[PDB]
């Protein structure tokens, strides 16, 4: 590992240390009183795809 | 953005319906209750940018310590113009550069 | 050997200004650990640093054996490289707590610029 610079890496990344909020950029509250739908039109086809 | 009751002019407070399942925005002070138009109930910017462009004014034109420059404006084609950088400062604020025209004083970028 | 190190503060002075277009088009290489801005600060500094050392140098190896200045330098009695560069090519840049001198007016050194 000492003299490889991909494994190097691969170790770096294994040990820093990563919280949600470091790649999370925005978090939204919506209202949907609907289980099985979706109110939201961008994401309704992959939702609706997911629950097919 | 937020909206203020109509009649006792108090911040109108999202409240849902068990019965009729619906959102609706409802003062506490009184029994006045309006419904919503969006579900965007909360949003948080982790990062954000506002506030990089939008500290702008109309007379920024008269300072006289502001440097001017002779990049071509994409309105009106003027040949001077006023440059400045992010009125943002933070840490990580970019170095990039906001120039103003001297005729319809819009706000452009070089890229 | 003026003209040879005011040639060197020139190229150094137009360096600095490629390296300020390039940051400000964002075509600016980030040092790992660093903002963009503390990057921009440091590779402009050892720009400087550089060109300070190559005027000096330049000065420095102009002297002849007779210099009386080059000659206590030499015996290592008193003075320095520094000494010579500042006295006869460039004094360099100020450096106040580490870092360039600082915007203590309104986004800017003094009312002059
Ligand atoms: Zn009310
Ligand atoms: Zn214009």
């Amino acid at each position: 590992i000492a003299l490889d610079i991909e494994k190097a890496k691969v170790i770096q990344s294994s040990i820093e240390y990563t919280t949600l909020k470091n790649v999370t950029s925005a978090t939204e509250i919506y209202y949907d009183p609907d289980p099985t739908s979706t109110v939201i039109e961008e994401d309704f086809d992959t939702v609706e795809a997911y629950f097919s | 953005s937020f909206r203020f009751c109509l009649e006792c002019n108090n911040m109108l407070y999202p409240k849902e319906d068990k019965e009729n399942q619906r959102l609706l925005y409802s003062c506490r002070n009184c029994d006045y209750t309006e419904l919503a138009e969006d579900p965007k109930v909360y949003r948080h910017e982790l990062i954000t940018n506002i506030g990089e462009t939008a500290g702008i004014v109309d007379d920024i034109g008269q300072d006289p310590t502001l440097p001017r420059s002779d990049k071509e404006c994409p309105e009106c084609h003027s040949r001077d113009c006023v440059f400045f950088q992010s009125q943002q400062r933070r840490k990580d604020t970019n170095m990039t550069l906001f120039y103003v025209c001297l005729n319809c004083k819009k706000t452009f970028r070089d890229e | 050997t003026m003209k040879e190190i005011t040639h060197a503060i020139s190229s150094a002075k137009e360096q600095v200004q490629e390296i300020i277009y390039k940051a400000q088009h964002n075509e600016l290489e980030l040092k790992p650990g660093m903002t963009l801005r503390e990057s921009f600060e440091g590779e402009v500094s050892r720009t400087l640093n550089d060109a300070r050392d190559s005027a000096g140098r330049s000065a420095e190896m102009n002297l002849k054996d007779l210099n009386n200045v080059k000659q206590m330098v030499s015996a290592g009695s008193k003075g320095s490289f520094i000494n010579i560069a500042q006295m006869s090519a460039c004094v360099g840049q100020q450096m106040v707590e580490g870092k360039r001198i600082a915007f203590g007016f309104a986004d800017r050194s003094l009312p002059h610029f």
